[PDB]
């Protein structure tokens, strides 16, 4: 869920 | 009473510990195998096909937008535009090509090269709105319209992801997204984005970037200093976790291999060019006969050849390893005055020049002091049995010594040596030998007093009863  | 050669030895021994229940930095302290856990809590992995114990993945660089980059809102709350989109440059492509093989390089993955599309199991592509972070993955456990893709920031503000390279952020940047889109999670719960996290966050002491390329904190924080330098690799934990999901690949640098100086890996992050390179890295090899060659270092060095331990290389701290399962055999010091540390299995450890301290700990080791004042240690009768005693090689009398001041018998026995021709049954005898015809000689020690010697060395020079301390 979009991890940066 | 323990010399301060013998002092230095312990201490590094047990320098960067881990584990235990006592608080380091305000936080519990892990050991690798717990810290693996930790970073693969997520529980998300690709599926092999059945009976496949290689699993094969492809990737590609986009050359259009595709459907999430043109609405991200239907697939993520939080974003709603990513600006415009920009193909990978060529210098981002073959970064990217170093980072996936040096994943590939410790587990059992194959990448296979898509080229330019949508068509890879694993997508690359760039974006030009800040997200609040320089780049962002999908884990594998997400629809299959996001899985395997990674986004990196590129703009006027952002130029990180522009010209990564050996040892920088862009670098590490793009090793780091590709773990997340195998599986891996930051060692903590934070993300960018997501308040305000600092290492205050972390769930325990070592997440840093001295064992994981998926933290975000500073390696300064566990005691390591990489002087700017950014691990271009899996580092220790990384590497754990990895092999616990996909499995260790065994047959990586399968040869006789040299990692530093005079390397043979083929892998930039593995290879010094010169007296001023900044080694960041942990050592993944299969099999062999191995060397870290650090000749070219002018600084005091602090090499261990234990496997998980960190060494102190370059005028850096902390910022070589070896990972947990490889057995690495010879090291070589600088011109500094270096402290090498060998491991359980016969090693070949070499001063080089300065006044080093060796260690070779169990095994018949290969020890050379090269120039210098150099000082052979000894903290257990069992490093040098009469059955397979060490050979040092180039002892000079009056300059190198060979220290016993931490052996069980000198510091509590109370043992005093005694020097004789003969052994007649008495603990504590020692004969020195030498044949100043080979040039060879040998100090035998019967600590139990049944005339048979128990510890034993062999030396190319001759050694004198002022050269061996307590
Ligand atoms: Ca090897
Ligand atoms: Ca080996
Ligand atoms: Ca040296
Ligand atoms: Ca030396
Ligand atoms: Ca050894
Ligand atoms: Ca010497
Ligand atoms: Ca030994
Ligand atoms: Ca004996
Ligand atoms: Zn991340």
């Amino acid at each position: 869920g979009s991890n940066s | 009473g323990r010399s301060d050669a013998y002092t230095q030895v312990d201490n590094f021994l047990h320098a960067y510990a881990r584990g235990g229940d006592e608080l380091v930095n305000g936080h519990p302290s892990y050991t690798v195998d717990q810290a693996a856990e930790q970073i693969l809590r997520e529980q998300a992995s690709w599926q092999k096909a059945p009976g496949d114990s290689v699993l094969t993945l492809s990737y590609s660089f986009l050359t259009k937008p595709n459907d999430f980059f043109n609405t991200p809102w239907k697939y993520v709350s939080d974003i709603y535009s990513l600006g415009k989109f920009s193909a990978f440059s060529a210098q981002q492509q073959a970064q990217a090509k170093l980072s996936l093989q040096s994943w590939s390089d410790v587990t059992n993955i194959h990448f296979v090269d898509a080229g330019q599309g949508d068509q890879g199991d694993l997508t690359f592509g760039n974006f030009s709105s800040s997200v609040g972070g320089a780049a962002f993955a999908f884990l594998p456990d997400v629809p299959d319209a996001l899985k395997g893709q990674s986004w990196y920031l590129i703009n006027s503000s952002y130029s990180a992801n522009v010209n990564p390279a050996n040892g920088n952020y862009g670098r590490q940047t793009l090793t780091h997204e590709i773990g997340h889109t195998l599986g891996l999670s930051h060692p903590g719960d934070y993300n960018a984005g997501e308040g305000d996290p600092t290492y205050a966050d972390a769930t325990y002491a070592e997440d840093t970037r001295a064992y994981s390329v998926m933290s975000y904190w500073e390696e300064q924080n566990t005691g390591q200093d990489f002087k700017g330098a950014y691990s271009s690799a899996p580092l220790l934990d990384d590497i754990a976790a990895i092999q616990k999901l996909y499995g260790a690949n065994l047959t990586t640098r399968t040869g006789d291999t040299v990692y530093g100086f005079n390397s043979n890996t083929e892998r930039d992050f593995y290879s010094a060019t010169s007296s001023s390179s900044k080694l960041v890295f942990s050592v993944w090899d299969a099999g062999g006969n191995d060397t870290l060659d650090f000749s070219g270092f002018s600084q005091n060095q602090k090499i261990n050849l234990n496997e998980k331990a960190l060494s102190d290389v370059g005028g850096l701290k902390g910022n070589v390893s070896i990972a947990a399962g490889v057995t690495v055999e010879n090291a070589i010091g600088g011109s500094g005055s270096d402290l090498l540390i060998g491991n359980d299995v016969a090693n070949v450890l070499k001063g080089g020049a300065g006044n080093d301290i060796l260690y070779g700990g169990l095994g018949a080791d290969q020890l050379w002091g090269g120039a210098g004042a150099d000082t052979f240690v000894y903290g257990d009768i069992a490093e040098s049995s009469a059955a397979a005693p060490d050979t040092l090689r180039d002892f000079v009398s009056g300059q190198d010594k060979i220290d016993l001041s931490g052996l069980d018998a000198f510091v509590n026995g109370g043992l005093v040596l005694q020097y004789v021709d003969a052994f007649a049954g008495k603990a504590g005898q020692a004969i020195l030998s030498y044949d100043a015809a080979s040039k060879a000689g040998s100090l035998a020690i019967d600590f139990s007093g049944d005339a048979h010697a128990d510890f034993a060395i062999n030396l190319i020079g001759q050694a004198t009863q002022a050269d061996i301390v307590v």
